[PDB]
């Protein structure tokens, strides 16, 4: 009590969250900010009454360190993947299998924001799902959300479901 | 005036402590309110060892009650003697350790411990001559396994000149269906063996067997196991709450029953064992009890004192009986030229006499041994731990909290050394 | 083919089970074996969702309907109703009483029924307090409807108010629900106009008609305070403001600050806090002014409960009063950091500053003092008894740093973070608490994140994470050198460690700081040798004991660091340290001896530090040759090794080890007139004393002198080796007076092995090193300690001399194998192998692992391959080289199955069998079981062949005949032999009359139980005799006669045990006695008293003898 109690009260009242956005594309991450409103910036957002905390990392070399601290912990992860890319996917698979582990209760949410789909030889949803091992992931709710530079749509329901899943877990005032 | 502060932690340690308080309170002649209505002067000659004189002759227990979830603290508060406990001695949290050592040791439990240190200091400041402390918890839990090994370390670092006693309860697969039991027990044993003066192991497997076979029960409950645990604890704390020729307080006991620092585990017992409700059957004699107590059947630990060697043994006879009769009885037992000779009874035993009999009988005897047969349960716990360590299955739960495999390896190496030491002192004889 | 979701699943795993228990309760109530187990299983199931109770939110409708439908039944008994509330309480426990209770009925048709239900509930009932606790909370939720009680209308607010005011003094848990009920019932618009003044008067009268001495009064005051607080919380500003002054005036005479109750003070502080906000609009109020002074005094509360409430109050009140009166609140918070204050005031001020920072109630002007205030907090530490306070203050300061970081903008926190960057990196690595380091690392990471651009931030973030910091041993050594490389994190750390941690109260912290300074000095020679080494040479002569112990180690480490840095460039040591430091370091022992400081308990640390300094100076080649300082160091080293018994055993080996390590460095450093030779005078003098102290009655002195002789160099032992070897051999041997000295013999063998490894091997030079002339005596001395089984009251302490002997033999073999292999004879190697194999099957689990390791190390070796290894081709198969790190020999379940295969080899059949005998029969139950299983599994291939079984039995009988009258092997072997003759292994020998295996064995058994007082040996013999009945001929007549004689034994228990064993051996076997003669014998055996007068026992024995045809 004393510290954890006040932290939980604050997280329940102010409705605070923490999203660990990672990825191999810099252009793909900029589109996320346009909708929500090694490198290390902490930029706190306010979309839908949710005081989010967009923690964008520049290298997957160090990720265990950016996954949890002494006060708060991570609640989500928006990893960006390139469909046309087929060589640097093993590193992403290894990082996702090492970081995300099994737990007795629920775990953080994942959203593999796949960008650049109109390019030739782009892997479809199920293809990239099987290329990363998302059926062997237990204790976590997952969604693969595509994105194309030509049309540029089908991005609202993904973020809506992400917020509904990250809010219905901890937040309970309503 | 030698005071003994009591501490309670966990759900099993907060369920046994209240029952023990209610039990002893029915021997010192105290009623729920607080007044005294006894019929003997031998009860107030040593009542301050666990009580404090207040306004109006009101005696108050020196007990600290601690849990990481509310329910247990809620129960004792509405008990038959929950109004005799100081309302400021109850401290707890709103989330348990989830049966995880780290959840109640390096995280949730590491915060509320500060509040427990203020209460301990306040209770110690009132005593005119502090002696040691006591603690009761479980090794199968997560808040009674890690948050009680922290309090002992704190009391040892802040009060290295005080005695420390514990009453650990080793878990079982017959009473519990938990899977990470071996981890918490090993992590608690790694800390107790390093900073502990005395320990009283209570096997949940031996009590279950005694309640199933001997007492003949189909589906025993925690009530049957607690009934015997409360009896044994009282039978053991008879020379710390009543007068007698064998004057030996906590310090003298630790100086006599514990020759080696590391070797300090005991094997408490009690007889005759009976179930709740019916208890007053007949008035047993002296020789009958002298034989019923050394019976392994009447042991709270699932071992075999026969296969081994007794290091330190004691006895606390209860009920109306002269010391001369007990001496004459023990004389024939320690003599081969007599039909009353037995091979499974120690020779050197520090017996005692007491006038006040127990509650539910006119006669009863407590066994406070320290045989090397306990090594059996230690080796059993190591095998269960290695059964899951080889696969490191469910091992990423503790590492993700802050611990490391180095601590587990050190604990295993220390337990192996303790087992080797126990096996070494099995041939220790003056020749 | 756009967006897909993962395979979800229900969070509640025990759904069918929980509902199945909820649908079988009308059969459960009635018994204590079905209601205690069913309710015990519900508690365990509900305990799996205490951390995340939100997962069970969807299942808060049917679980309640399955219980309310039963509770609302007039035909059900009371035991089922009380059981219904017991279950409901467990549900509210997990979730909570502020959401789950919002689902129960709240209509107008549920007021009178509930009110009547509670009427019958008798407060005097501890076996059903959950029912009342739940009813009090259920009735409060019903009082939140817009309906008016006038339509329902000795009144209903006269019956509900009386019941509510009754639970405000009880001691059970129901006292909390009463406050909620009174706050939710009186705050109604139709209840606050006819009954809000009566309750206030009652509370004011109760607060005055009570005292802190009585027990009931304390509970009454607590309940009244809780009720008043709940009313002021759930009361509008236009209803409580009028009566806000009288309540405060009544509460000040309660003198809560001066009492002995923490709960009362907490409740009073919270009530005055809420009142302060009640006055201020959502200062002018005199109460608010007073409210303030109260909270700041509360910040000095001696409990870690009320301080948080006081901080929250100070933080919330300031957010209402204007900035004209707000500069006063912050000013008081800063006054709490005064030097003449306790750490409690510091913690309260830190909490207040954190509240202000999180609430934005702070201006940039105050940051000038906050920076210095938080910098003083991180370095707060004061002595107090056997411990030191300062954890909470630094933790609070770290929490303050994080909050301000997360609040203001990066630009508004540029100087703050730029200045605190040096204080967090220090408090995050070189700290004694793990939680403080984690908090500091988290705060630093948070500050680096938002600020973004930070000089060397990502490096410190990746090197210092939440897990890396957890290891304080790697923090002082591993993380210490990484961050030290940066030019802006060098002197701050060195100075901090030299000022705070080398004079700490914990010795481990001082040792860690000294070890860290050894590496931190490599990246700063000039600074460490110009500004730091002088200060440390000044602290060596201070009244503080720990300060000198730390400074000595610091100087010793700096000296070695400067010596390494000089050797890396091929330069002397004087280039770094001037003549002043050289003269100061040499005048330390003199000053310490002139003041008589080597006395008392504290003298151990001084001696240890002096020895460490001498060792570090000798390992750096200092200009101290030909100087009285060397003589003083030698005298000190000699005195330390002589006064070792006075040192406590807890810290006795470290002193001796340090002395031995320093002596080896000192002689090799100064005792050498010219290369290859040394001053004969000092050598002769030292050799004299060492050869007159190994015969010192005390054992500690002998051990010290032996370890000192063993650590001597090779050149010093040149010319005088035959005498040292003879002395060591004489010391290792035993005498009638020296028996309980196992450590002495252990250290003797260790020193012999060390000397043999140091001198090496030389041809034609027995005095210079070991050769083929004295190697035989060395082997004879090393093998003489293997037959060491010291059995005192400390256990078998001969293992300490057995392990050392094996370690010395292994080293000698490995040494002679690389030089002059001819020294390794065949018979000696065979004896060594047999002895090593004998120890690979002992009872102790740990002693068996080291034995197996030594055996595998001696066998597997080809550098070069060792000569004279028996059955070398057969053992390469028994032990694959790719299975060394995969067989836990410490487990007897994995050690017996392998060591038993050695019995097949004639060479490895005597010692291995002797070692398995002591293990086959013993005390441990698991070891005996595994050994018996291995034996039975090994005999499956050597029973039908009479040649192998015959030789095995012959060897077993020969072993039995050689340790006769020995109790360390006779009794275990008797139990073993019994463990085999019952398994029926020798059933190929029962077809013979007077079979030899039986004749000689029976004679040996009666040759061991003659005049045997040990009842254990008598029982073993009685059990063994009954097993020989299977052998026909004269052997069966002799066994019967022997058993008959034991029926009249002096002890009565034996007379009964023999009869009991006979009653079983006559029924298990057959063809032993006549069928008609068998009934009478069984009847006599069952109609005989073997614990009564021997007048009748002798007659009963003669009767059985006459019936069986045996003379007497
Ligand atoms: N003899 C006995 N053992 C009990 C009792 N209650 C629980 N246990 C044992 O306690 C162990 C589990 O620990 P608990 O006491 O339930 O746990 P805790 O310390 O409260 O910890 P968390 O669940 O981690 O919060 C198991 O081995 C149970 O068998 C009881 O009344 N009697
Ligand atoms: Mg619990």
């Amino acid at each position: 009590m004393g510290l954890l109690t006040i932290l939980k009260k604050m997280k329940q009242k102010e409705r605070e969250l923490r999203l660990l956005m990672l990825g191999l594309d810099n252009a793909g991450k900029t589109t996320i900010l346009k909708k929500f409103n090694l490198g290390f910036n902490i930029k706190t957002l306010e979309h839908r009454g949710f005081k989010l905390n967009i923690w964008d990392v520049g290298g997957q070399k160090s990720l265990r360190s950016y996954w949890r601290n002494y006060f708060e912990s991570t609640d989500g992860l928006i990893w960006v993947v390139d469909s046309a890319d087929r060589q640097r996917m093993q590193d992403c698979q290894r990082e996702l299998q090492s970081l995300l582990v099994e737990e007795r209760l629920a775990g953080a949410t994942l959203l593999i924001f796949a960008n650049k789909q109109d390019l030739p030889g782009a892997l479809s949803s199920n293809a990239i799902r099987e290329v990363l091992e998302l059926d062997s992931i237990r204790s976590h709710h997952w969604c693969i959300q595509g994105c194309s530079a030509v049309t540029g749509e089908n991005l609202l329901p993904g973020i809506d479901w992400l917020l509904d899943d990250i809010s219905s877990r901890i937040f309970t005032a309503d | 005036m030698r005071e003994i502060v009591h501490i309670q932690a966990g759900q099993c340690g907060n369920q046994i402590g209240a029952k023990f308080w209610e039990v002893i309170s029915d021997e010192h002649g105290i009623d729920p309110t607080g007044t005294y209505h006894g019929d003997s002067d031998l009860q107030l000659d040593r009542i301050s060892v666990y009580y404090n004189e207040a306004t109006g002759g009101k005696y108050v227990p020196r007990a600290i009650l601690v849990d990481l979830e509310p329910g247990t603290m809620d129960s004792v508060r509405s008990g038959p003697f929950g109004q005799i406990f100081r309302p400021d001695n109850f401290v707890f949290g709103q989330s348990g350790a989830g049966n995880n050592w780290a959840k109640g040791h390096y995280t949730e439990g590491a915060e509320l411990v500060d509040s427990v240190l203020d209460v301990v200091r306040k209770e110690a400041e009132s005593c005119d001559c502090l002696q040691g402390f006591q603690l009761t918890h479980s090794l199968g839990g997560g808040t009674g396994s890690g948050m009680g090994t922290l309090l002992i370390s704190k009391i040892r670092e802040e009060y290295p000149d005080r005695i420390m006693n514990t009453f650990s309860v080793v878990p079982s697969p017959k009473v519990s269906d938990t899977v990470v039991e071996p981890y918490n027990a090993t992590l608690s044993v790694h800390q107790l063996v390093e900073n502990t003066d005395e320990t009283y192991c209570i096997d949940n497997e031996a009590l279950y067997d005694i309640c199933f076979r001997t007492l003949k029960l189909t589906t025993p409950t925690y009530g049957d196991l607690n009934h015997l645990v409360s009896a044994t604890m009282s039978g053991v704390t008879t020379c710390l709450r009543f007068p007698g020729q064998l004057n030996a307080d906590l310090r003298k006991l630790a100086v006599n029953m514990v020759p080696f620092p590391r070797l300090h585990f005991f094997m408490p017992g009690f007889a005759p064992l009976t179930s709740r409700g019916s208890q007053q059957y007949r008035a047993l004699t002296v020789p009958e009890l002298t034989q019923q107590v050394f019976d392994a059947k009447n042991m709270m630990a699932a071992c075999d004192p026969r296969h081994g060697r007794y290091l330190t043994v004691a006895a606390v006879f209860r009920g109306r009986m002269s010391m001369k009769e007990v001496d004459e009885q023990m004389l024939n037992v320690q003599n081969k030229n007599s039909s009353y000779f037995v091979e499974w009874i120690p020779n050197n035993v520090k017996t005692a006499v007491c006038d006040i009999p127990p509650r539910g009988l006119k006669m009863a005897v407590t066994f406070i041994g320290n045989s090397t047969a306990i090594q059996e349960l230690f080796k059993r716990i190591s095998e269960q731990f290695t059964a899951m360590f080889r696969r490191k299955a469910f091992l990423h739960w503790y590492t993700g909290e802050g611990m490391d495999e180095m601590e587990f390896t050190e604990a295993e190496s220390n337990m192996n050394d303790l087992v080797s030491e126990y096996q070494q002192y099995q041939d220790a004889t003056a020749e | 083919e756009t967006l897909a979701f993962g395979a979800a699943l229900e969070a509640f795993g025990e759904s069918a089970e929980t509902r199945a228990l909820l649908g079988r309760l009308r059969e459960v109530h009635g018994g204590g074996a079905e209601r205690e187990v069913a309710l015990e299983r519900f508690r365990v199931i509900m305990d799996k969702y205490q951390e995340q109770p939100h997962l069970l939110d969807p299942h808060l409708e049917w679980m309640m309907n399955l219980l309310l439908d039963i509770v609302q039944d007039q035909t059900s008994p009371a035991s089922l109703v009380h059981l219904a509330f017991k279950f409901l309480y467990i549900i509210t426990k997990v979730r909570g009483y502020k959401t789950f209770l919002r689902l129960f009925p709240h209509e107008v048709a549920d007021v009178e029924p509930v009110l009547d239900l509670v009427t019958i509930q008798n407060p005097k009932d501890h076996e059903a307090w959950e029912t009342r606790y739940m009813l009090l909370l259920w009735l409060s939720v019903t009082c939140l409807i817009p309906f008016d009680f006038s339509r329902l209308d000795m009144s209903i607010m006269d019956r509900i108010l009386q019941i509510a005011e009754s639970y405000l003094i009880v001691s059970d848990k129901a006292r909390d629900a009463a406050a909620v009920l009174v706050s939710r019932f009186i705050t109604r618009p139709d209840v606050k106009q006819s009954k809000m003044a009566e309750f206030l008067d009652w509370s004011l009268c109760n607060l005055a008609r009570s005292s802190f001495q009585t027990m009931q009064g304390v509970i009454t005051m607590d309940g009244t305070l809780q009720a008043l607080a709940q009313i002021f919380k759930h009361g509008k500003r236009e209803d409580c403001l009028p009566y806000a002054a009288t309540v405060l005036r009544c509460l000040d005479g309660c003198r809560l600050p001066e009492s002995n109750q923490t709960l009362l003070r907490k409740l009073g502080v919270k009530l005055v806090q809420r009142l302060g906000l009640t006055f201020l609009k959502p200062d002018v109020p005199e109460g608010v002014e007073r409210v303030i002074e109260q909270l700041l005094v509360g910040l000095k509360d001696k409990d870690t409960v009320v301080r948080w409430s006081a901080a929250k109050g100070i933080g919330r009140m300031a957010g209402r009063l204007p900035r004209a009166l707000a500069d006063d609140v912050v000013g008081s918070v800063l006054d709490c950091f005064s030097f003449q204050e306790t750490d409690k005031a510091w913690h309260g001020g830190c909490l207040a500053l954190a509240e202000l920072g999180r609430r934005g109630l702070l201006l940039p002007s105050r940051l000038v003092d906050v920076v210095a205030v938080i910098l003083k907090a991180l370095t707060y530490d004061e002595k107090r008894g056997a411990c030191s306070v300062g954890t909470n203050v630094r933790d609070a300061a770290c929490y303050v740093c994080w909050a301000f970081a997360r609040a203001y903008e990066p630009q508004e926190l540029k100087p703050f973070v730029t200045a605190i960057s040096s204080a967090l990196v220090i408090a995050a690595v070189f700290d004694r608490d793990i939680n403080c380091r984690r908090a500091a690392s988290a705060a630093f990471q948070e500050n680096v994140g938002r600020q973004g651009t930070f000089p060397h931030g990502i490096d410190i973030l990746t090197t210092a994470d939440y897990f890396a910091v957890g290891n304080r041993s790697n923090c002082f050594l591993v993380i210490s050198v990484f961050i030290a490389g940066f030019p802006e994190y060098t002197q701050p750390m060195i100075d901090h460690l030299v000022t705070m941690k080398i004079s700490h109260w914990d010795g481990v912290i001082r040792e860690l700081a000294a070890r860290a300074l050894h590496n931190l000095a490599q990246q700063a020679p000039e600074f460490s040798a110009t500004q730091v080494f002088p200060r440390l040479l000044s602290m060596t002569l201070s009244p503080d004991l720990h300060m000198r112990h730390g400074s000595i180690l610091a100087c010793a480490e700096v000296a070695y660091a400067l010596y390494k840095l000089a050797a890396q460039e091929n330069r002397p040591v004087t280039d770094h340290l001037d003549e002043q430091a050289v003269q100061g370091l040499k005048q330390i022992h003199q000053q310490l001896y002139d003041r008589q400081l080597y006395r008392g308990l504290g003298g151990q640390l001084m001696r240890q530090a002096v020895c460490v300094l001498i060792e570090k100076l000798s390992l750096s080649k200092m200009p101290f040759r030909g100087d009285t300082v060397i003589d003083g160091w030698q005298w000190l080293i000699n005195d330390t090794l002589r006064h070792l018994h006075l040192i406590s055993s807890h810290s006795r080996q470290q002193m001796k080890d340090a002395a031995v390590s320093a002596l080896a460095a000192l002689c090799s450093e100064y005792y050498m007139k010219e290369p290859g030779e040394a001053d004969p005078a000092i050598q002769e003098e030292l050799i004299t004393q060492y050869l007159a102290e190994l015969r010192n009655p005390e054992e500690m002195t002998r051990c010290g002198f032996s370890l000192a002789l063993g650590a001597l160099p090779g050149f010093l032992l040149k010319g005088r080796l035959q005498q040292v070897l003879t002395g060591l051999r004489a010391v290792t041997h035993t005498s009638p007076e020296d028996v309980s000295f196992a450590e002495s013999r252990r250290d003797g063998l260790k020193a012999i092995a060390r000397i043999c490894q140091t001198v090496g091997v030389k041809a034609g030079a027995p005095d210079e090193a070991v050769c083929g002339e004295n190697v035989s005596q060395i082997y004879c001395a090393l093998l003489g300690c293997m037959d060491d089984y010291t059995t005192d009251s400390r256990g078998d302490v001969g293992t300490w001399v057995r392990k050392a002997a094996m370690t010395s033999l292994m080293d000698l073999t490995l040494l002679l194998a690389r030089s002059q292999p001819e020294l390794i004879e065949a018979h000696t190697c065979e004896r060594i192998m047999c002895c090593v194999a004998q120890q690979a099957s002992e009872k102790i689990d740990r002693f068996r692992a080291h034995a197996a390791s030594v055996f595998l190390t001696l066998l597997h070796f080809d550098s070069p391959p060792i000569p004279h290894v028996p059955h070398r081709g057969e053992l390469e198969k028994l032990f694959p080289r790719s299975d060394v790190a995969s067989v836990n020999w410490s487990a007897p379940s994995q050690a017996f199955p392998r060591i038993t295969q050695l019995l097949g080899l004639p060479t490895y059949r005597y010692h291995v069998l002797l070692g398995l005998v002591v293990s086959l029969g013993g005390l441990t139950e698991s070891t005996i079981r595994h050994s018996t299983q291995s034996l039975f599994e090994y005999m499956k291939g050597i029973q039908s062949d009479p040649q192998a079984l015959g030789s095995f039995s012959g060897t077993l009988l020969q072993i039995f005949e050689d340790n006769l009258l020995n109790e360390r092997v006779s009794v275990p072997l008797l139990k073993t032999l019994d463990h085999v003759l019952t398994h029926g292994c020798f059933d190929i020998f029962t077809t013979e009359e007077d079979h030899p295996f039986a004749v000689k064995l029976l004679a040996l058994c009666k040759k061991e139980i003659k005049n045997s007082k040990d009842i254990q040996k008598l029982l073993s013999g009685i059990a063994v005799f009954c097993e020989m009945v299977q052998f026909p001929g004269d052997v069966r007549r002799q066994a019967l006669l022997q058993l008959c004689l034991l029926l009249c034994h002096r002890f009565p228990l034996i007379r009964k045990t023999t009869a009991s064993q006979v009653y079983e051996t006559l029924l298990t076997y057959s063809d032993v006695v006549g069928a008609d003669v068998l009934d009478e014998v069984v009847t006599v055996l069952s109609d005989t008293a073997w614990d009564a007068e021997l007048a009748v026992v002798r007659e009963q024995r003669n009767r059985l003898c006459d019936l069986l045809g045996v003379p007497r």
